[PDB]
């Protein structure tokens, strides 16, 4: 799926070192599926691939 | 039968008393600087709520 016209927002993000950084995400898909994610940019790191 | 008032009738800031072990219940004056550690269990993470 085409995820664009989206929207993200942190929720609670947590300062540190444990996956406590959460963000929501108004996905607006195209199908519906699988969809792997990344931060290109190192500042974050993500539990979920 | 000449005497004075009782302390639980003529006391300031809010108290009453007993022949107990000679408390003076429920002082109702200034406060108290309470601090808690809550059980970590009993939170719910934040991505739930």
């Amino acid at each position: 799926p085409t995820v664009s016209d989206l929207e993200c927002k942190i929720t609670e993000c947590t300062y540190a070192s444990d996956f406590g950084g959460i963000a929501t995400v108004a996905y607006k898909s195209s199908k519906a599926g699988n969809c792997p994610i990344h931060s290109p940019s190192g500042v974050a790191v993500i539990k979920e691939n | 039968r000449d005497k004075g008032a009782p302390l639980n009738d003529v006391a300031p800031f809010g108290c009453s008393i007993a022949l107990e072990p000679l408390r003076a219940e429920n002082c109702a004056v200034g406060s108290i600087p309470i601090s808690i550690d809550i059980p970590d269990a009993a939170f719910t993470r934040i991505s739930e709520t």
